[PDB]
């Protein structure tokens, strides 16, 4: 029964969570809609 | 005669997306860390807000689509039957600038100018107005969803001043306002649009909107005020 | 949150342009490439509809 | 008889909706514009919403050669105020009596109603335009 | 008869002056507003200018209880270009026929004229409202 | 007849004085409260000021067992601006008709007037309560 | 007969609910406001809660041309005190006897009831406003 | 600001906000406006 | 005329939340420490 | 009778579609071109779209040796403007009365309609070409 605490305490899992969710990247509010920035 | 239409849609966001059609297996997979995703956002910060203050103020100022200038006004002669005087920009609009409509404000009027040139894939902040197709002397927006803040008291001239410089605004530039009726009778009833007060502020331009337009096929009655956050004053430009 | 050095350099270069219109266009490009908003509170999990 | 007829043109000059209710032709018949033969039912107008800048026409007249005139009533009500009554309209163009009758009653104060064009001396009641506005 | 009547409302929906000329009722009589007994001469309207954003009413009706309708004509003329014709209007509400006539002839591309409210089936000619606008 | 009667209650729901003027009963007679036999002259009410937050009652009725209704008029007038008219009130409860009349004409944007309790279908005109308020 | 009628306007001026119970028209019929033809059932008012500042109208009258008058009874009760009786109301406008009757009985002491507007000499009973308040 | 009419002949209470107006913050006090129709009583600018 | 409306809601707080639709398995999992959660609060103190 | 006949050739000279609606032959019968015996139904033309540069022919005439003439009506409407009426056409070639009738009514201003070729003195109504164009 792991939670976000177990993910955040592990650098590999924490960085996987950060990367797979684009948490370091902003959002482009284009006229066609919001898209994550690369 | 008989008709039947069936539409089914599944959406998954997080969990094992390969189990979208098997609800039990997706629920079983919701405890796996490798599939956790962002399911809602409760706070969003403008990227410019992340900058240090001296740079932040400059960036905020430079992102404003419109410049602003306060100009003198002149009462438009005629229109003696109306309960409120109608005012228009005094003199000619300076080159590159534009005006926004007729106002009851006898002190000043607002002139605006775009800050960004026209480019492909960019919606301009301002739009030109054209004479109506039929039974209407009122201007019409060249682009679909744009708006203008006042009705025209006179004949809208597409190609000559002051009608040549009247412009409409992108919808994100305006917020709904509140009317203020004048005149005892519908034949002489004019609204003085005023900003809706809030704790996103809008200009108190006191734009004039005649409720009963004599013609037919008239455009929708303007109900909006211009946002203060979209206009840059004292820019030195 | 510390801004990435590349974004800060982009902002500085955009503000270093000679004329106001060049600054505005450089800023438009920068925010088209980097985004206009950043998510500062996010909820993690899974939702099926 | 077709000699007795009335046209009512409700014109919502205001900026908020107004609803018709309790439309009832006690005498004569309603009909489609330009065709007194094409009778229509009161349900075609009951509960209708007159959007701002919209015009709604109600045509009534006597039946085929009958000695009846025409008579009817309806209500304008405010859909945004729990269907609170705005006005009560009564029209009567009798075949026997020469004088007609067009009566507007009610006391709603946040509305302005202005009716014009009726004829009360003799003949048909005519065309009546009723401009409605909400303050 | 008084049953044959017509009201013509000239309403300037533009911003330029328009003049009424050559108003003449060959059959019937011009009369006052809401008073078919108060005959008025055509001189009351001939040469008059309908200022923009106001209405001028012309009331015509047949002789009292007679076997005579009301037939007439007038010109609407632009005074800004030496009193050229805008349109020629002819109305005929006869007593011994069913088909009323309302003809707007003439050509002037600088003016746009609309009209509504007329009835040509049977009975009176009604209240015709004519909106005029110089483009 | 006494069957034709009307009670008019002027109730000041505001904070400014209102005056009654030109009270005149062309048909019938003004009388006392709950006593149709005690005739009272119009001088008892003409010129009176209805102080805010109190009511003034006017009782009118037809002649005893006669073929006569009660018809009358009065003005409500604001004394604060040189006795200008607020509204003109006319009531008619006839003996030889069914349609009673209760007309509140006139215009004064500085005053708001509501009224309720009237009956126009048949019989007496009832107890009409009129709330007056200066804005 | 329609000549005998009564209107009862219960007005809860107080700040707590009051309930109608045992409404019963022993003679005549109840009806909707302004339409003596539109008969209504006692169930439309039985058990109704008059919220504070709310007004409830009950209209009764004789039947169509019958020699009957009208007569009825009801109760005001306190929903917050186990439906304890507040007052008992009886109304009677007979067709034969000239004198009417409006009787309020009961001994509830934590309530104030004030009724006004009834007519007892001759003709219809009239309109009676009943202001209710709980101490 | 003041809060209303009172039967207290000794004193009345005056209040003043301690926090300025800011985005996303419900103010402690609200302005009152003249009634729309048939009422001389004030009405609250904010709902509750 | 006919109308039918059905609304079903499940809520889990503690235990194995992946067994929300299987009552027996959630009841079996209630003895596992790793899933124990706060199910009510009987005392709250202002932070000040 | 076949001696009374009419041909209507609608020619959409403009560049946008025009739709036929409410086609109705109240007297006589429609038929295929060149064959008055080959009767056709109004549904063969109802709702039809006349594309630009397209020509549509409607042939009507009296029945077989009957003393009837022919009479009919239809509407041109704009499919691109919510079926807004462009024009209303009425044709009548009576067998008894010598004079024919071809009437075009309507006030659509963004359209030009030009009809030519009708005969109104005596005999059949003839062939009428109606050129339609949208401004």
């Amino acid at each position: 029964g792991d939670t976000l605490n177990d993910v955040i305490q592990d650098p590999t899992r924490r960085n996987k969570l950060i990367n797979d969710n684009n948490l370091l990247k902003g959002i482009i509010m284009g006229r066609d809609g919001p898209v994550p920035s690369s | 005669s008989q008709n039947r239409k069936l539409n089914v849609k599944y959406i998954v966001n997080g969990g094992d997306y390969t189990k979208i059609q098997n609800t039990e297996e997706w629920v079983a997979s919701t405890n796996q860390s490798e599939h956790w995703r962002v399911i809602e956002v409760t706070e969003v910060t403008a990227v410019a807000d992340l900058l240090p203050q001296p740079i932040r103020g400059q960036v905020k100022d430079l992102l404003k689509p419109l410049l602003g200038k306060w100009v003198d006004v002149e009462k438009v002669p005629g229109l003696e039957s109306l309960p409120v005087s109608v005012y228009r920009p005094k003199g000619a609009i300076p080159a590159g600038w534009f005006w926004l409509g007729d106002t009851a404000d006898a002190s000043k009027a607002l002139l605006v100018k775009p800050t960004l040139p026209a480019r492909s894939g960019r919606n301009p902040a301002l739009t030109s107005l054209h004479q109506g197709s039929g039974m209407t002397e009122q201007p019409f927006v060249d682009l679909p969803q744009y708006q203008y803040l006042s009705t025209y008291f006179g004949s809208f001239a597409h190609d000559t001043p002051p009608g040549s410089t009247l412009r409409g605004l992108r919808p994100d530039h305006v917020l709904p306002g509140r009317y203020e009726m004048h005149g005892d009778t519908i034949s002489t009833a004019v609204y003085v649009t005023r900003p809706v007060d809030v704790p996103d502020e809008c200009f108190d331009l006191k734009s004039l909107v005649r409720v009963k337009l004599p013609g037919s096929g008239n455009p929708p009655k303007p109900r909006s005020a211009l946002k203060k956050s979209m206009v840059l004053f004292d820019s030195g430009e | 949150i510390k801004l990435s050095p590349q974004f800060t350099s982009g902002v500085q270069a955009a503000l270093a342009k000679a004329t106001g219109t060049e600054k505005r266009e450089a800023l438009q490009n920068l925010f088209q490439e980097y985004g206009h908003v950043f998510r500062t509170k996010v909820h993690i999990g899974g939702v099926l509809s | 008889a077709y000699a007795q007829w009335v046209i009512i043109i409700i014109h919502n000059v205001g900026s908020q909706d107004v609803k018709i209710k309790n439309l009832k032709a006690s005498w004569g018949k309603l009909h489609a514009d330009g065709d007194k033969d094409a009778e229509v039912s009161a349900s075609n107008y009951e509960g209708k919403i007159v959007k701002p800048d919209e015009k709604l026409q109600i045509n009534a007249s006597g039946r085929s050669d009958a000695a009846e005139g025409t008579t009817g009533t309806f209500d304008l009500v405010d859909p945004a105020d729990g269907d609170k009554q705005v006005r009560h309209f009564y029209w009567d163009s009798p075949w026997g009596s020469k004088t007609n009758t067009w009566t507007v009653s009610g006391s709603n104060t946040k509305w302005m109603i202005e009716y014009s064009g009726q004829n009360l001396d003799s003949g048909a009641l005519g065309t009546i335009t009723v401009d409605t506005l909400k303050k």
